[PDB]
């Protein structure tokens, strides 16, 4: 429904830096690099502020389930813990929080992320008669 | 104006001197040299400078280095640590027990546990056996553990 | 109990300063080991120090 | 108690005298006037330039040449340019090299690396037997194996029994594994080396095994020494897994530790106190009896043992003296040695919460319950399912 | 605490007594030191005498509101006083009685508060008073041994 498209349209309007990363870019590049990279991206945006931080994917990062019996999971479970934190430190200042895209609402946690840590949590209508009327009207 | 001319001129020669790094004096040796552990490069044993010595620099202290000769310059209390990067985002803490909580019981219960061992740890040691171990804040996100930690 | 307690505070400051001194106590001298025959040795060593052609690197 | 306080009066005078006395002896009053003495001080200044590079001596040959690895650039085939002889040198040592010409000026420093600095917590703890919260019998097992052959060889020779090369402590955890290691270490008044197992795990290639063997070398120069390998299982059989660079790493650092302690025989070079929080669910690849002989198992304190741990504790505390120690123990149910310690500490802190200064009979009762509750919620309670 | 606004007796106190010990005892600080030392005037020593019964009672409430923060700001200065230095040795009938509760205040600071400083300040005041008082002092120690509330 072009949920991400909206994030593109506002990003362009600002005429400022945009730092856009994927979930895969947060996790390692030399093994164990991955949590360090999480700190780096957010701070880099503050140096060149106004700026936007966008995360396309958190499909395996915001999931509650993790092991450590699986070596791979260890970096990922850290990326989630650091992301909760960033939201705390950001508050009572002029730093805007993380803007994110996901497929569903059941991948994210229901008791670690919740509203008034992200002002607006927006669902896009699955039924929407009018939205479709607008798609046909471009053709008109 | 003489002074300004001089500052630039001295600045130019003083600076040209190649290299100037940082190390840490992990330890000192009986050869009245100190071991420097250069942080992304080879370790180097150097003589004490006339600016600072073994008496002046205690172990596991961060230091400045001058030249390609890795001679001592100044003492640095700072060290590159992820803690430093975590502070930048943290900024300035906020909140109090009252805002978060609301009830007079909540504020009393956190307050006694935490505050008093920082004020006097010697007392606590005496009080039981040894010094009080970790403490655990737990609750629903309707007390908010990291936020409380900033209020404390 | 009481009389001792003040001795405790003072002794800690003493120990701090002493930790630096062990280095000196072991020797101010820069030397490790040396006997009168490595003096002869030393004249030869000097040239090897002088020249940058030596020391010899290991390569494979 | 009284004795401990007295030792401090002598030590206060001692620091002052030792600092003045040091000065006349070390030199600049015992300034080299001797052909041997002057020759070493003067010659090393002349050969030496500044900077220098540290190296570790990889192997020596008997024709007055040796091979070293310097921290910077390549390795060097260096000569023994004056000073130290062949015998003095040994591989695995750190030696000082002049950059102008890399050669071994010497060692007399018992190495010098950043690695050694972490290893040497050399100055002993004030912790000692029966300053511990421990069981009387359990400390006296640690002492029998590790400490006793050095102190009295007499008993071991007459008896005809073999001295070990270390010992191993394993849990049920919360038994003062680390406290025991520190108690014995003060008593010998031999240098106490310490390293944590995770430091030896790394995602770099090959670095780990150098450190593991290195612990035994540093200790040997200092010797007698006791080498404290905190959480051995960490290098060993507890996971770093197979998908983070653990796949290669763990197996090598674990194996490397296991072969030297075993040797080809029980070497008996330097004593070791190894602490582990369990060998209960973990895999085999660890040191077995008859190289370190005695392996020490801890129980989970019963009523009778709890008397020994508690009496030590009640002395610093107060107003659990009024009420009989025996009755207090009986009342409380079975718990581990850290738990027992925790009740007692918590008694002192909970009085402050009550609005009282310090432990009373009432505060002591409540603290018992709180810890017990944590455990009772965590793991199975009473009556079958 | 040398104030004529009542902290001490320029006239018979009763109001600050209950109030002050909870937060940190302000009443007894000025009363024992300042009043005794400035005026060894005997008509003024009689007001203190009447006050004395009240003074005894102060010890049980004071043991109720124990807690390291409440106790630490309240007394550092009682610890310091010497009787011969206030020259209150030179009237025996009424100051001797004032010493009876004065001791009971000090003992809580001495051991319970564990740090080295509290013991050493506290030593100087007990000794001078004890030798001068003797016979009555032996009775005073016994009363303390029993304790007003049987706690730590």
């Amino acid at each position: 429904c072009g949920k991400t498209m909206l994030a593109k349209a506002v990003a362009h309007h600002t005429t400022a830096a945009f730092i856009r990363v994927v979930g895969s870019e947060f996790v390692q590049k030399y093994l164990g690099e991955g949590p360090r990279m999480v700190r780096d991206v957010f701070r880099l945006a503050k140096e060149n502020a106004p700026a936007i931080i966008f995360i396309d994917e958190i499909d395996a990062i915001a999931t509650k389930r993790f092991d450590a019996q699986t070596g791979a999971d260890r970096e990922v479970q850290r990326i989630l813990l650091e992301l909760l934190n960033q939201m705390d430190g950001f508050d009572q200042n002029v730093n805007v929080k993380v803007i994110m895209a996901t497929n569903r609402a059941d991948t994210l946690d229901p008791a670690l992320l919740r509203p008034g840590r992200l002002d607006r949590k927006i669902e896009f209508p699955l039924p929407d008669r009018r939205q479709k009327r607008l798609i046909f009207s471009t053709i008109t | 104006l003489n002074a300004k001319v001089r500052l630039l001129r001295e600045e130019l020669q003083l600076l040209q001197e190649q290299g100037s790094y940082v190390g840490e004096v992990v330890r000192a040796m009986d050869k009245k040299k100190v071991l420097v552990k250069v942080h992304p490069e080879g370790k180097f044993v150097v003589d004490v400078d006339k600016n600072i010595d073994i008496n002046d620099v205690t172990p596991n202290c961060r230091v400045a280095l001058r030249n390609d000769s890795y001679t001592l310059h100044k003492i640095l209390p700072n060290k590159v640590d992820p803690l430093v990067s975590l502070m930048m985002v943290e900024k300035v803490p906020d909140s109090t027990y009252e805002m978060i909580g609301g009830l007079d019981k909540q504020i009393k219960e956190i307050k006694e546990v935490i505050e008093l061992p920082v004020k006097h740890p010697e007392l606590f040691e005496a009080l039981g056996i040894a010094q009080p171990k970790g403490v655990l804040l737990y609750g629903p996100p309707g007390t908010g553990k990291t936020l409380l930690a900033r209020a404390v | 109990q009481s009389t001792y307690s003040r001795q405790i505070k003072q002794v800690e400051d003493d120990i701090q300063q002493l930790l630096k001194k062990i280095n000196e106590l072991t020797g101010i001298k820069e030397s490790d080991t040396g006997l009168a025959p490595p003096a002869l040795w030393d004249l030869a060593a000097d040239k090897q120090t002088l020249q940058s052609e030596q020391p010899l690197q290991v390569a494979r | 108690t009284q004795c401990r306080l007295k030792l401090l009066k002598l030590e206060r005078i001692k620091d002052y005298l030792l600092m003045e006395e040091e000065f006349i002896r070390n030199q600049e009053q015992m300034k080299p006037l001797e052909e041997k003495q002057e020759e070493e001080r003067s010659k090393v200044d002349d050969l030496r330039g500044t900077p220098m590079s540290v190296g570790t001596l990889e192997e020596i040959i008997d024709d007055n040449h040796a091979i070293v690895s310097t921290s910077v650039g390549s390795e060097h085939y260096v000569s023994i340019l004056s000073f130290v002889d062949k015998d003095l040198l040994e591989p695995g040592c750190s030696v000082l090299l002049n950059h102008k010409v890399h050669a071994v000026i010497g060692v007399l420093m018992d190495d010098t690396d950043p690695l050694v600095t972490v290893m040497k917590v050399e100055k002993a703890p004030q912790e000692t037997y029966a300053d511990i919260g421990g069981l009387d019998n359990q400390i006296q097992e640690i002492k029998e194996s590790v400490e006793l052959p050095l102190t009295h060889p007499e008993y071991y020779e007459e008896m005809g029994i073999k001295p070990p090369k270390g010992v191993i402590l394993y849990g049920p955890p919360g038994t003062g594994k680390t406290l025991l290691a520190k108690a014995v270490a003060n008593q010998t008044s031999a240098t106490f080396l310490r390293v944590v197992g995770s430091e030896l795990i790394q995602k770099y290639l090959g670095d780990g095994p150098k450190l593991v063997r290195e612990l035994f070398r540093v200790a040997e120069e200092h010797a007698p020494s006791i080498v404290f390998i905190d959480e051995i299982d960490a290098i060993g059989t507890k996971r770093y897994d197979s998908n983070s660079g653990g796949e290669r790493e763990i197996q090598r650092t674990m194996l490397e530790l296991l072969n030297q302690l075993d040797g080809f025989d029980s070497r008996g070079d330097v004593k070791v106190i190894m602490a582990t929080n369990r060998i209960e669910t973990l895999d085999p690849a660890l040191i077995r009896p008859g190289r370190i002989d005695r392996k020490i198992e801890f129980p989970l304190p019963d009523e009778k043992t709890k008397k020994r741990i508690f009496q030590i504790h009640t002395s610093r505390m107060t107003l659990a003296d009024d009420v009989t120690l025996d009755d207090l123990i009986m009342a409380k149910d079975d718990l581990s040695g850290a738990d027992i310690k925790a009740i007692c500490t918590e008694a002192g802190l909970m009085a402050l919460r009550e609005r009282r200064m310090k432990v009373t009979n009432e505060d002591f009762k409540k603290s018992k319950e709180n810890v017990l509750y944590k455990k009772q919620e965590g793991t199975p309670e009473g009556l079958y399912l | 605490m040398e104030e004529g606004g009542r902290d001490k007796t320029p006239v018979q106190s009763q109001q600050p007594s209950a109030t002050a010990p909870s937060g940190a005892d302000e009443k007894s600080s000025g009363k024992e030191r300042r009043d005794a030392g400035e005026k060894d005037k005997e008509q003024e020593l009689s007001e203190e005498d009447k006050q004395l019964q009240d003074e005894l009672e102060m010890l049980v409430e004071r043991l109720g509101e124990k807690d390291t923060s409440l106790y630490r700001p309240a007394l550092e200065e009682l610890r310091r006083q010497i009787r011969s230095s206030t020259t209150s040795m030179t009237s025996v009938p009424k100051p001797l009685k004032f010493l009876r509760p004065h001791y009971g205040k000090l003992k809580e600071i001495y051991e319970n508060m564990a740090p080295g400083e509290n013991k050493c300040f506290a030593a100087d005041i007990i000794s001078v008073l004890a030798m001068t008082m003797s016979g009555e002092r032996e009775c005073l120690k016994y009363r303390l041994v029993g304790s007003q509330e049987e706690l730590a």
